[PDB]
C-alpha cells in the first residue's frame, strides 16, 4: 500500500535523477572547468541503481517459481455489485410506486 | 357539558312523528348520493390496486433484505 508505492516512487525518482545526471555529465564533458568533477558523481548515481539491483537481489523473493498474492479477493467486489444491483432494483420499484401514486391523483 | 348539550338537543329534536312506535315495531336526491358513493368506491378500488402494487414492491424489498448480510 503506502510502503510499496513509496519504494516504487523512490526507484522512479532514482532512475530519473540518474538519467538527468548522465545528461548533465554529457553536456559538461562535451564542450566548455571544475564542475565536471560533479559529473563523476553521476557515475556514483549509477552505482545507486546497482544498490537498487542489490535491493532487488536480496528482496523478498517469496517463491521465485510462482506468483504470490493468492486470490483477487474480489468477492467483496462481487458483493458490491450485488448491493448496487439491489439499490437499482429498489430505485426501480420506488419509481413504479411513484408513477402509480401520480396516476392516483 | 357536551353530553348535557346533546341530550337537550335530542330531547328538543322531538318534532314531527313524535311517538314513532317503530321501536317496538322493528321489522322482522338519493340518486346523486349513490352515484357519488359509486365514484368514491371506484377511486377507492383504484387506490387499492395502487396500494397492492406498493405492498408488492415492499415485499420485494423485504425479499432483497433477506439476501442481505
Amino acid at each position: 500500500n503506502e510502503r510499496l508505492r513509496a519504494l516504487e516512487d523512490i526507484e522512479r525518482e532514482i532512475g530519473a535523477i540518474l538519467q538527468n545526471a548522465g545528461t548533465a555529465i554529457l553536456e559538461l564533458s562535451k564542450e566548455k572547468r571544475l564542475l565536471d568533477r560533479q559529473a563523476a558523481a553521476f557515475t556514483t548515481s549509477v552505482q545507486h541503481v546497482e544498490a537498487e539491483l542489490s535491493a532487488q537481489i536480496r528482496y523478498l523473493t517469496q517463491v521465485a517459481t510462482g506468483q504470490p498474492h493468492e486470490g483477487s479477493s474480489y468477492s467483496s467486489r462481487k458483493d458490491c455489485q450485488m448491493a448496487l444491483k439491489r439499490v437499482d432494483y429498489a430505485r426501480l420499484k420506488i419509481s413504479d410506486v411513484a408513477r402509480t401514486c401520480e396516476q392516483m391523483l | 357539558r357536551k353530553l348535557r348539550l346533546v341530550y337537550d338537543k335530542c330531547n328538543e329534536n322531538c318534532g314531527g312523528m313524535d311517538p314513532i312506535p317503530v321501536e317496538q315495531l322493528i321489522p322482522y336526491e338519493r340518486r346523486e348520493i349513490v352515484e357519488v358513493n359509486k365514484k368514491l368506491k371506484q377511486k377507492n378500488q383504484q387506490l387499492k390496486q395502487i396500494m397492492d402494487q406498493l405492498r408488492n414492491l415492499i415485499w420485494d424489498i423485504n425479499a432483497m433484505l433477506a439476501m442481505r448480510n
